[PDB]
């Protein structure tokens, strides 16, 4: 090997040595950023050592003499030192983990830099922004992936699960990002990127699968987006390719990456995001932050980082290519010391040419400034040469198996065992054709709940040593509660969440069940990426017989019927015993479970109670005010017999009461924090009362459970049996969403109050009635009947008024047409702004965001979709788009701020008249007591001669006539 | 030329296909496609 091969490898060894190895502490094994920046980053650490952990594998596959193996252990053990230096650095804030572990601030989050001569720390925790999810979760994948190759206390091992339970909710945490500065307008504002969420998830599957999901879920929505506030970022490279490979969508990765190149690639690299400014020629150098005006100024002259194309030749190696074009771009090395390439951070526009930089996109001659060598690219630029030049395999680095995430996974087949939780209940399913075995027939195996697998899990990482407490108790989702587990060596197989979780309406109506379990296999095909195969626990409980009891339900019958047919819910079903299915299951085992009026006196008032049950329920809610836990004088209190007349309507199952009851009693759905959270966890807005707009509080991130649900009860101010509402269709939207997610596309603010009053309408005009009996009936829903309303109202499904009927079920799930968004971007560039009921939307958010953020479509649509009534929203929709329709032929721009209504409106008055001369009724044309448009310019079409669209553009034209006086027009 | 946008919009027929590729892109998942189609004033519609 050393005749042609040895040279060259010792040829890497003195780069390395030169770049990297050379600043290495010798007490702490960390790597100063640069000689200006003397502290040691936890994510340029892990980084750099990549070059000496290739080296030393490179050196070891040819270590056969002593002086080879003494260069192999030298690498390899300098990258253990590193690693273990990183780990004392976290190790001494064991404070901040077990603090981060249940209250994710960034106040209490890890230290980035550190002190590279003690592994103490430098700054405060104030002091620089230090919530970097990434930095944290790429050390845990290269701990991985380095021990899986054979780099080697369980009180460390402790504080490695307490990390994993730290970056385990990173679906769900806003961060300071890979750049650790969170947000682009650099406020630090604390915000979501789907890098961290990306390593976070390729941490987690190299060293539970439900939050993994739950990235995996974030990262599908978010790409080929960064986050709220980026469109793209070039650290994407980083989740999408080497090293996370945190993305299985093939399509999803190669449109990043074409992104990343045709937005941010330049003649320098690429820039890490548009509109950075890190050392951009306009920044202020001293000033810490950024003005949202001084956004635009660092357009098209952001500095382009080298670093991100030794990700593109990383790929390329990993994934087989002729990428050779991204080596042989990489000629802008600094020296050529002796002929070290000295990778540079960044390339800058120089300071004169801005002018020109910003006409002229990426045509500058760029000067190198920032870090030289930037210590990150230099080691990523070592190893693509290795791996490129054969002295490393993709699969030496990555031990794994990472990289084989892209490969279609086949679907996978859930195997589901229908229990009997009495005997009796065996013998109907039997009789009926279900041969099942009882929970006491399947001992040894002992069946249990979901909330017991997740309080077991509260007593993995423990170790009071260091004060670490176990793992926060976290709802264990389908994923989860479908492996089996070895518990004390008796296996312990857990029931779904949905299940075990009887305190709201939900779980009475049986075919709500049946729809949760299919939900969850139409979850658990997609989302199994695990061992074993996985497997539900189905019990049949005494509340899913039907009323008589000899007989079970006819859902809970046809679905096991379907089950047992291999296909249900979108899934291959294998039913049967669950001893037969120990053999080929995800059976994990838990080692740290082993010891080792007048009359205002209310004396005699709910006498009028001792049969309608209805009756007797009203007075309750007057005795409950006035009088919830208060005492009635026959040994009884008003909680109790409202619980009494909840039993007893959920007994008679009419579903108006069960609600009511259950409004004024508090009722709250359990899984519902995890409801919003699936909800928001793919990129959409929840908005949760009435909707004009102060009621209708927004939720734009996460929220504990007790904050949503108080959020939720201030959103109804008092007016019962909506709060309940809210909760029930955020708990269909969230199953939907695990479902069917396409029938979510073109929307991205789920109003819940204008969905409920959609679902009027439609009982008000299908099974036709008064909206109000409607609005009444729709209490009396079913939960399954009410989620089948649902699908209907999303899908738009039907069981000369219909454009009425349209513009609302659009608007008010707040439905908005493909490039909608950026077309609004490119209005604002000609207007001075748009103007919603008097709401401005400015052209100065065009300064500080690029089109296709996702933030510049939250100021759209809380200017915009606020709107109370659902079509009015939809008719300024098209106002909006008539507007950029027309802004294109316009060849000139005004200076005023357009005021949307008014388009419409005036649209409303060329209604008039004209429909009037067509010649019809005057009473055939009626106002809207809301909103003052005709009923008839609803049911118009959007197109034709007098179709509505058509007289925005006949409005927005005699709108703009005497802002614009002259129009010389395309 | 700004006049005829307001007068009639639909016969100048640059702007009407981009009337109706709008009335699509905003409308066509309801979708002989005419429904997204006014050419009647309700009148003449709500004749029989
Ligand atoms: C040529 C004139 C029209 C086609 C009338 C409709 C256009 C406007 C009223 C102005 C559009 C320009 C903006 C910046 C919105």
């Amino acid at each position: 090997s050393r005749s042609n091969s040895g040279v060259r490898l010792d040829g890497y060894a003195r780069l390395v040595q030169q770049t990297i190895l050379c600043h290495q502490n010798p007490v702490t094994g960390l790597l100063p950023a640069s000689y200006d920046q003397k502290d040691a980053w936890v994510r340029d650490n892990v980084y750099s050592i990549l070059a000496v952990w290739g080296l030393g594998l490179a050196y070891r596959k040819n270590a056969d003499r002593d002086e080879d193996k003494a260069k192999a252990y030298e690498l390899e053990q300098s990258v253990v030192k590193l690693m273990r230096g990183l780990l004392h650095c976290m190790i001494r804030q064991v404070d901040k983990v077990e603090s981060f572990k249940y209250s994710q601030s960034t106040k209490d989050s890890l230290h980035a830099k550190y002190n590279t001569k003690t592994c103490a720390t430098v700054v405060g925790d104030d002091q620089w922004g230090h919530l970097q999810l990434d930095a944290t979760s790429v050390y845990l994948l290269f701990l991985a992936q380095m021990t899986a190759s054979g780099l080697h206390s369980l009180d460390e091992v402790n504080f490695i699960q307490n990390l994993v339970f730290y970056i385990e909710a990173a679906y769900k945490t806003a961060d300071f990002g890979i750049w650790e500065r969170g947000d682009k307008t650099n406020q630090g504002i604390s915000e979501l990127n789907a890098s961290s969420v990306g390593m976070a998830k390729a941490a987690l599957e190299a060293l539970l699968a439900d939050e993994v999901q739950h990235c995996q879920s974030i990262l599908n929505s978010l790409l080929p987006r960064a986050s709220t506030s980026k469109e793209v970022d070039a650290s994407l490279l980083s989740v999408v390719s080497f090293p996370a490979f945190a993305v299985e969508d093939s399509q999803l990765v190669e449109l990043t990456k074409q992104e990343i190149i045709t937005k941010l690639q330049g003649r320098y690299g690429c820039c890490r995001f548009l509109r950075d400014g890190y050392k951009t020629p306009k920044e202020d150098p001293n000033r810490l932050y950024y003005e949202p005006a001084e956004l635009k100024l660092f357009e098209n002259i952001e500095c382009e980082w080298p670093l991100f194309w030794t990700y593109f030749i990383l790929d390329g190696v990993f994934s087989g290519n002729a990428e050779q074009v991204q080596e042989y771009k990489e000629a802008l090395e600094a020296v050529l010391k002796n002929g070290v390439p000295l990778l540079p951070e960044l390339y800058s526009v120089p300071p004169d040419r801005v002018d020109e930089e910003y006409q002229n996109p990426h045509t500058v001659d760029r000067v190198p400034m920032g870090k030289l060598p930037h210590m990150w690219g230099q080691s990523l630029y070592i190893l693509g040469s290795l791996m490129a030049e054969g002295f490393l395999a993709p699969g030496e680095i990555d031990p794994l198996n990472r990289r084989f995430s892209t490969v279609p996974k086949p679907d996978v087949v859930v195997q589901v065992s229908i229990l009997a939780e009495t005997e009796e209940i065996k013998t109907i399913l039997k009789d009926k054709g279900i041969y099942v075995e009882t929970i006491a027939e399947v001992y040894p195996i002992r069946v249990q709940p979901a909330r017991i697998l997740s309080h077991i899990y509260s007593s993995l990482g423990c170790n009071n040593r260091m004060k670490l407490s176990g793992r926060p108790y976290r709802h264990m989702g389908v994923l989860g509660t479908s492996k089996l587990y070895d518990i004390r060596k008796t296996i312990f197989t857990f029931t779904p969440q949905f299940i075990d979780q009887q305190q709201f309406y939900l779980a009475l109506d049986n075919k709500m069940i049946v729809e949760m379990l299919r939900t969850d296999l139409s979850y658990l095909c997609s989302r199994w990426r695990m061992t074993g195969q996985p497997t539900i626990t189905f019990p049949i409980s005494h509340s899913m017989l039907d009323e008589d009891g000899t007989s079970l339900n006819s859902s809970i019958l046809a679905a096991l019927r379907k089950m047992q047919d291999g296909y249900f819910g979108g899934a291959r079903v294998q039913t049967g015993k669950l001893s037969e299915f120990l053999t080929t299951s995800c059976c994990t085992h838990l080692s740290f479970m082993d010891p080792g009026s007048g009359e205002v006196d209310f004396k005699a008032l709910v006498l009028q109670l001792k049969e309608q049950a209805d009756i007797l329920y009203m007075l309750y809610t007057m005795k409950g005010p006035d009088w919830t836990e208060l005492y009635n004088e026959r040994s009884a209190t008003v909680r109790e017999l409202l619980t009494e007349l909840y039993g007893k309507v959920g007994e008679i199952r009419h579903w108006g009461l069960i609600r009511y009851i259950s409004g004024i009693l508090r009722k709250k759905v359990e899984a519902l924090d995890e409801a919003c959270t699936d909800l928001l966890s793919h990129q959409k807005h929840l908005t949760v009362g009435l909707p004009p707009e102060p009621r209708e509080k927004t939720i734009s991130a996460p929220l504990p459970y007790e904050a949503l649900t108080q959020l939720i009860d201030e959103a109804s101010e008092g007016d019962m049996s909506i709060s309940i509402l809210t909760q029930e269709i955020m708990v269909y939207l969230a199953m939907y969403m695990r479902t069917q997610p396409g029938l979510f596309a073109e929307m991205f603010r789920l109003r819940i109050g204008l969905i409920i009053q959609v679902m009027a309408t439609e009982l008000a005009h299908s099974l036709r009635c008064s909206a109000e009996e409607a609005t009444e009936g729709l209490m009396n829903l079913s939960p399954s009947a009410m989620k089948n309303l649902l699908h209907h109202i999303l899908s738009g499904k039907e069981f000369q008024g219909q454009w009425q009927r349209r513009r609302r079920l659009d608007g008010a799930l707040n439905r908005v047409p493909v490039g909608f968004y950026q077309k609004v971007w490119k209005v604002l560039q000609k207007c001075h702004g748009l103007s919603v009921e008097g709401f401005v939307l400015p052209s100065s958010t065009t300064r500080e965001m690029t089109p296709g953020e996702i933030k510049f479509s939250v100021h759209v649509e809380s200017v915009l979709n606020r709107v109370p009534q659902p079509e009015y929203r939809q008719l300024l929709v098209e106002a909006i788009l008539v507007l950029t329709m027309l802004a294109d032929i316009e060849i000139h721009s005004i200076g005023s701020i357009i005021a949307v209504e008014k388009i419409v409106h005036i649209a409303n008055d060329l209604f008039l008249q004209e429909q009037k001369t067509l010649g019809a009724d005057d009473t055939m044309l009626a106002k809207d007591p809301a909103s003052g448009i005709c009923t008839l310019l609803y049911d118009s079409a959007p197109s034709g001669r007098f179709g509505t669209m058509t007289y925005l553009s006949k409005a927005a034209a005699t709108y703009v006539q005497e802002f614009l006086p002259h129009s010389i027009c395309a | 030329t700004r006049e005829i946008v307001i007068r009639d919009p639909y016969a100048l027929r640059p702007l009407r296909r981009l009337i109706d590729a709008y009335a699509f892109r905003i409308y066509g998942h309801w979708v002989n496609r005419a429904a997204l189609f006014e050419n009647t004033p309700k009148a003449v519609l709500l004749s029989l």
